[PDB]
RNA sequence: AUAUUGGCGAGAGACCGAUAGCGAACAAGUACAGUGAUGGAAAGAUGAAAAGAACUUUGAAAAGAGAGUGAAAAAGUACGUGAAAUUGUUGAAAGGGAAGGGCAUUUGAUCAGA
RNA sequence: GUCGAAUUUGGGUAUAGGGGCGAAAGACUAAUCGAACCAUCUAGUAGCUGGUUCCUGCCGAAGUUUCCCUCAGGAUAGCAG
RNA sequence: AGAACUGGCGAUGCGGGAUGAACCGAACGUAGAGUUAAGGUGCCGGAAUACACGCUCAUCAGACACCACAAAAGGUGUUAG
RNA sequence: GCCCUGAAAAUGGAUGGCGCUCAAGCGUGUUACCUAUACUCUACCGUCAGGGUUGAUAUGAUGCCCUGACGAGUAGGCAGGCGUGGAGGUCAGUGACGAAGCCUAGACCGUAAGGUCGGGUCGAACGGCCUCUAGUGCAGAUCUUGGUGGUAGUAGCAAAUAUUCAAAUGAGAACUUUGAAGACUGAAGUGGGGAAAGGUUCCACGUCAACAGCAGUUGGACGUGGGUUAGUCGAUCCUAAGA
RNA sequence: GUGAACAGCCUCUAGUUGAUAGAAUAAUGUAGAUAAGGGAAGUCGGCAAAAUAGAUCCGUAACUUCGGGAUAAGGAUUGGC
RNA sequence: AGAACUGGUACGGACAAGGGGAAUCUGACUGUCUAAUUAAAACAUAGCAUUGCGAUGGUCAGAAAGUGAUGUUGACGCAAU
RNA sequence: CUAUCUAGCGAAACCACAGCCAAGGGAACGGGCUUGGCAGAAUCAGCGGGGAAAGAAGACCCUGUUGAGCUUGACUCUAGU
RNA sequence: GCGUUGGAUUGUUCACCCACUAAUAGGGAACGUGAGCUGGGUUUAGACCGUCGUGAGACAGGUUAGUUUUACCCUACUGAU
RNA sequence: UUGGCGGAAAGGCCUUGGGUGCUUGCUGGCGAAUUGCAAUGUCAUUUUGCGUGGGGAUAAAUCAUUUGUAUACGACUUAGA
């Protein structure tokens, strides 16, 4: 519990979570960036395409020297990915919160991604070797992955 | 200090920025100066780059050394078939600059100048000009208004036309539409010639001419990047050079402490508007006409098409006009020709050429034959035929 | 009678309070490095009590969502509190080759006094 | 370059720091050599470089004299509290 | 580069000299009002496109000291002796 | 006198710029006007000085009050205060009905050091005042230790010719197993054994959190076990340089 | 097997198929190459590259310490049956 | 070793594999060194020459020794250049 | 084969704040200051003008009443003889 | 505005000559330009010589050998969204 | 409402006719207060949403696939009911 700052109704509204996954947290951000907002349906979708590379992640603060791709223009960038790993852990956790939506008895016809927020975990640290006998680090930059689905309302 | 040794600057500073052209088809920048004493007339032409061939003609050249003699010349065909004028454009003349100010268009507009107006033609509701053709519907008194416009203003008319590559061999299907600035007087007249020629071809033997020297004006071939010494011809390093020889070796002083415009880097190569001119037409001829590629003194009934035609582009079935060396662009690229800005009298200019033979030869290598039939006539029968 | 930074047994302190105090509050002269002589760390705190989360559900699983224990789970062992750098989401605001600042007022937000 | 002898190499053994060893380069002596590494004397000394942690109030300089193995320092008088 | 006297800068902001350690004015608690200094008043820019007598036309005009340079020699240019 | 020639330097550029021609230029004169932390007056702060007032309800004579002048400041000196750890005294001080700590573009007091209050979080001690004491105040020292960024999803993961198809297993297979194919080492081997060294890595079973700079169901990994059998092979014995 | 050959190249037994991959084929690299005519004009300097190359036969100079120089230089031939 | 025939005159057909000559400076040669910027003309070398010494000795060790290296040696030797 | 694009993985140097110019003055070569020119999000591949770019308390030079290696009838000693 | 060259010798700047040419002008840009190159010279450490010094060593005297590191950041520029 | 003119950015100007309101050209009748002695004392136009009626219209682009006249990636150029 004790998630980030949400502004819905508890009652309405289901969560899942995932701590310390060994995902690349900048790729996870924009992941769930991409879908932050969207309907739950729709998100999953979407997700499926990037995982076909049908459609992309537009990566808006995370992208400094990535590369450019024709994929971003429905979301106004030009810079645009497909990071697999990323949109996988980002459908298992939409999974999870549909599944406590059904379980807590909310219309999956109305869920949308209410919450979305991806903060870095601790560093997993390995070492590089580097000449002149020097040794560098060489850390996973993993991420704390949440979200909550609410039913829309008027 | 000074360079220590004088060398010409390498590129010309002209032709920047040597970025990728706009559009794949050329701007006409500049039209022939109006002479409104003569008859109203097309003052360029549309038409598409199929190859290169090589002619013999007599030279004409007093004084030359190889005057009164025979000279093999490297000439361009370019496939012209007529094109369709499909509306007219006023231009009133303004304290900031020309200006139109309203265009007026046939009546019918086909498929090919149809899809110039969509990007996914094939699943589109092909609406364009639906509303537009009800201007015409009782006795068009819409368009004579805006026609009577252009008339009481607009000291410039241009005509729009566009290509017809149905009649060439190329792929598109989708045609190239142009703006052809009209010349002739009575501006009135510039737009009653407009007007009578709508949903109408005009071939280019009604704007060009035998001897005549033209402009070509075209994209040219693209290169993609290019390094600093093909890109602008600049030196090779010495073999001893570390981090690379296929660059310049210094990009500025000190002061400025800036890289200076003027300084050869690498970037986009082709790809440019360039118009050339004084390119002379060495022949009109049409493509009905059987013998295209026969003269007054070879009389071999054959086309200009070459054996196994054009590389990369195919046969000429349509009016061509063959200019004298090379044009700027590629096999297959819309040219567009326009008439000399100016009067050139040099006895180069005002040469009357009469061609003597047309190489019709394969350029799909080392050609030996002009036409099948001297193949056969030379290898006799073969096992498959002949 | 005098000495005593070792040993044994005691009593204390206007001393230090886990980057301090011995190097070592802890399986510390340990782990580890060096051929060797030698060098030599880091590392304390759930809760009164494990009562350390039965059971259900989603997931291949890790786990999640519930349920529950507990005074508190804003104490879940990655455990007292939980700063800053740095970061995510939300909200607000501004943004023509920096930003930040001073004086004064407009505007928006917010607020004490009477 | 050399490649059948002033050859190349394993292991054993000997030589230890102002010492060894050197077909000699101040070369090598455990990534250390114009004097190895380790611990201690040692918190070595430094007229030299860097830093030196709260506020407000009042007063407020000197680069000049003489001497100094003195000239990037000090003593002395002056200026200041 | 070295001395004499003074005033300064250093150690000092403020107004002016666009800018500037030293020049000019003026030295400073926090505010209000008035008047000024040096410097300015076409616009940037607060303040007369003020008044008055003249001079100058420059195909490199000239436009306030420190200070950001110009000379000898020349011109029926023009003005006054 | 003014103007002109004399009068040539390098990025494009400077009466500050625009621009200015009976000037907005030059010489000169007369006024009006503008504005400095300067001058005049007033208020307030502080400092210094000269004074009044112990006769009372008068507990603050370093108190209260009157008057005048003054205020720049590095190095530096002095003074009055703020804050911290601990100490004696005192408030029979605060507190599990919530101490300390921490967060708080919320409020108040002080010129300031700082102090006080409200809200949230939190869980066991802490403060006011008189005085004592010091391991007592950080922005720097290529400061010490720890932690964290932008760089940056960036450089990069390119030597050793080379992989491919299907099936099985599995949640998941470019990488595991088997089959099929294509290759290579090409006997001075990428083969088969040993010496030094390592020490269990050998082998089986289970197994994938970490490691194998991709992956992983695989492993020299992780967990649990099994395994090294001598009169003849060595050591042991001998002596060598030497100790 | 070829070959003078433990060279290089290919293969049998045995072993491995392990080096992060997929898609494109810009510049500039790294490594490997080719190039008309000229032939060191390049450059400090032929650096780098090229040319020559095995074997058999012929032929081999100056100089010489009489041993060499020497594979001097310069030529010719080479397959299959 | 030779002959005939044969072919797009190819033929050490891949692989493998000297460029050569005329000279000058310099070190005779083979060999050796600055591991990690110097491979050399530097060091060494054989040859030559000089020096000390007949052991109660020369040269050189050790703090000292009833201690050592040369020396299991003897001038055709050892030691120092 | 890279680079480049992608999936996965994922550093470092460096960093007062940062990043458009001309001139001026200025510690006499400004990204910031003054006066002008100008100036429109977010970016990708290249590139080597600038950041007096990074790497290292300049190794040259001077100073220090700081050394060390070596030399010699320096000064002062000393093993040995 | 436009051009101002090819070479022999020399690290050279400079110079000098041959030659062509319309001409073979002079200069600046951190004596432009080394994260552009090269490294011939100078200017570490090796070595040789001549002069000098008793010597260690000195020499704008000569000679030979001698590691040329990093951009992926910002800006500038070249291209591209 | 009738006709005409204006294309430099026209987007306005002129004009015919009737209808209708006002007319301070002149003469009357009624009303105003208390906004308390002032307080802009709210009278303009600029965009946006929304609701009620009326009128009018009945597409494309991008991704994905495809082309190579293009190309590092984007981008460009093509094709596909
Ligand atoms: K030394
Ligand atoms: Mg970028
Ligand atoms: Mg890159
Ligand atoms: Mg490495
Ligand atoms: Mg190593
Ligand atoms: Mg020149
Ligand atoms: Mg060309
Ligand atoms: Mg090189
Ligand atoms: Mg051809
Ligand atoms: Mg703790
Ligand atoms: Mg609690
Ligand atoms: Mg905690
Ligand atoms: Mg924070
Ligand atoms: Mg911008
Ligand atoms: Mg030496
Ligand atoms: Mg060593
Ligand atoms: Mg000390
Ligand atoms: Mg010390
Ligand atoms: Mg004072
Ligand atoms: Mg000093
Ligand atoms: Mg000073
Ligand atoms: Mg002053
Ligand atoms: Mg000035
Ligand atoms: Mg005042
Ligand atoms: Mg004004
Ligand atoms: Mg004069
Ligand atoms: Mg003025
Ligand atoms: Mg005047
Ligand atoms: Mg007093
Ligand atoms: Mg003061
Ligand atoms: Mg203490
Ligand atoms: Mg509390
Ligand atoms: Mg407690
Ligand atoms: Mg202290
Ligand atoms: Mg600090
Ligand atoms: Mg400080
Ligand atoms: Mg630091
Ligand atoms: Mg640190
Ligand atoms: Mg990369
Ligand atoms: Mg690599
Ligand atoms: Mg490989
Ligand atoms: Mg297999
Ligand atoms: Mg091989
Ligand atoms: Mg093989
Ligand atoms: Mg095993
Ligand atoms: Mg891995
Ligand atoms: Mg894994
Ligand atoms: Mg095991
Ligand atoms: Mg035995
Ligand atoms: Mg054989
Ligand atoms: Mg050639
Ligand atoms: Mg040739
Ligand atoms: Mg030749
Ligand atoms: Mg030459
Ligand atoms: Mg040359
Ligand atoms: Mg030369
Ligand atoms: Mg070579
Ligand atoms: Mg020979
Ligand atoms: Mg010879
Ligand atoms: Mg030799
Ligand atoms: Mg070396
Ligand atoms: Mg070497
Ligand atoms: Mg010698
Ligand atoms: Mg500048
Ligand atoms: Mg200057
Ligand atoms: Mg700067
Ligand atoms: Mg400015
Ligand atoms: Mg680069
Ligand atoms: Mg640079
Ligand atoms: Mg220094
Ligand atoms: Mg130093
Ligand atoms: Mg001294
Ligand atoms: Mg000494
Ligand atoms: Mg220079
Ligand atoms: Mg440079
Ligand atoms: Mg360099
Ligand atoms: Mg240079
Ligand atoms: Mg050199
Ligand atoms: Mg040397
Ligand atoms: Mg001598």
């Amino acid at each position: 519990a004790r998630y980030g700052a949400t502004s819905t109704n508890p009652a309405k509204s289901a969560s899942a979570r995932g701590s310390y996954l060994r995902v690349s947290f900048k790729n996870t951000r924009e992941t769930a960036q991409a879908i932050n907002g969207w309907e739950l349906t729709k998100a999953q979708k979407y997700l499926e395409q990037v995982l076909d590379h049908q459609r992309a992640i537009p990566f808006r603060r995370f992208n400094s020297s990535i590369g450019r791709t024709a994929q971003g223009k429905e979301f106004g960038v030009t810079k645009a990915r497909w990071p697999a790993k990323s949109v996988k852990f980002v459908q298992g956790l939409l999974q999870n919160a549909a599944a406590n939506a059904e379980a807590k008895g909310l219309d999956a016809t109305k869920l949308y991604v209410s919450h979305i927020q991806v903060n870095q975990a601790p560093k997993q640290r390995r070492r590089t070797y580097r000449a002149h006998g020097r040794i560098n680090k060489y850390e996973s930059s993993p991420s704390h992955i949440e979200l909550v689905v609410t039913e829309k309302e008027e | 200090s000074h360079r220590k040794y004088e060398a010409p600057r390498h590129g010309h500073l002209g032709f920047l920025p040597r970025k990728r052209a706009a559009s794949i088809r050329a701007r006409v920048k500049a039209f022939p100066k109006d002479d409104r004493s003569k008859p109203v007339a097309l003052t360029s032409f549309l038409g598409y780059k199929a190859g290169m061939t090589t002619i013999v003609r007599d030279l004409d050249r007093p004084g030359s050394k190889f005057h009164k003699r025979e000279v093999v010349e490297a000439v361009t065909v370019v496939d012209t078939p007529p094109v369709v004028v499909v509306g007219v454009v006023g231009y009133v003349e303004t304290p900031r600059g020309l200006r139109s100010l309203t265009t007026v268009w046939a009546e019918h507009l086909s498929d090919e100048v149809k899809r110039r107006f969509y990007k996914n033609w094939y699943k589109s509701k092909k609406k364009a000009f639906t509303k537009y053709s009800a201007k015409y519907a009782q006795d068009g008194a819409g368009i004579e208004r805006e026609l009577a416009r252009i008339k009481k203003y607009a000291s410039v008319v241009r005509v729009l036309v566009h290509t017809q590559i149905r009649k060439t061999p190329l792929a598109q299907k989708k045609a190239h539409l142009a703006e052809i600035q009209l010349n002739g007087g009575s501006i009135s007249e510039k737009v009653d010639w407009a007007r009578e020629h709508f949903e109408k071809t005009v071939a280019v033997d009604s704007v060009f001419e035998q001897n005549e020297m033209i402009d070509a004006i075209a994209v040219t071939k693209g290169h993609g990047f290019e390094g600093v010494t093909h890109r602008w011809g600049t030196k090779k390093l010495p073999r001893k050079t570390h981090r690379g020889l296929r660059k310049v070796a210094c990009i500025g002083a000190w002061h400025p402490a800036h890289v200076m415009w003027s300084v050869a880097r690498a970037g986009q190569r082709g790809y440019h508007s360039r118009t050339s001119i004084n390119h002379k037409i060495y022949r009109v001829g049409k493509g009905d006409d059987e013998a295209n590629g026969a003269t007054s003194f070879d009389r071999t009934k054959k086309t200009i098409t070459p054996m196994g035609g054009f590389v990369h582009y195919g046969e000429i079935k349509n009016d061509f006009i063959m200019v004298k060396g090379c044009i700027p662009g590629n096999r297959k690229r819309i040219v567009t020709l326009r008439k000399s800005l100016y009067t050139n009298t040099s006895r180069k200019a005002l040469e009357e050429v009469s061609l003597k033979w047309i190489d019709t030869a394969s350029k799909f290598g080392k050609g030996r034959f002009q036409t099948p039939a001297e193949k056969h006539a030379f290898m006799g029968t073969l096992k498959k035929d002949l």
